[PDB]
């Protein structure tokens, strides 16, 4: 049930991309994208949208404690711009 | 002695937060007056009753220094 529903709410055509590359042609590419993935709903049920709500960045600590293991793993980050941002390059 | 070579801990994890994005006085008269109460009640019957017991040694102490100070009703009464 779980599964399914994740499936029919997520997996949809306005929120999914056909990507391809190599020796084809667009215009075939797309015939076949119009035969066989046009099957796919195209919008909700006027609900069941789920939109991304942003995540609260937190500075802090986590540290599990493992002598046995050989060696020690560290990763330390601070926040991130996000995709859109030029600052990125 | 140094960090890395004071003991074996295994399979111990620490969730620690930063003291910017944490507060400083988290429910400091909410959460502590009980908790200093409790403190409080915990130590308060073995601490106390020597000092009361000074105290009480001390006021008498004193309070017998005052009265051997002063005078006696057998300073040569009933004597002339």
């Amino acid at each position: 049930a779980d599964l399914t529903e994740y499936l029919s709410r997520h997996y949809k055509a306005p929120r999914m991309v056909l990507a391809a590359a190599g020796g084809l042609e667009h215009r075939q590419l797309l015939d076949l994208a119009q035969k066989h993935f046009s099957g796919l709903s195209g919008t909700y049920d006027e609900d069941a949208v789920p939109t991304l709500s942003p995540c609260r960045f937190t500075g802090s600590q986590i540290c599990h404690r493992e002598d046995g293991l050989p060696l020690a793993h560290v990763a330390i980050a601070v926040e991130g711009p996000g995709w859109a941002h030029p600052d990125n390059v | 002695r140094q960090f890395g070579h004071l003991t074996r801990v295994r399979h111990v994890i620490t969730y620690s937060l930063s003291p910017f994005e944490q507060r400083a006085f988290p429910h400091y008269f909410s959460k502590g007056i009980p908790n200093v109460l409790r403190r409080t009640r915990a130590c308060i019957l073995r601490v106390a009753p020597p000092f009361v017991a000074f105290y009480l040694v001390y006021t008498w102490g004193t309070q017998e220094f005052e009265k051997s100070k002063r005078k006696n009703p057998a300073a040569y009464e009933n004597d002339r």
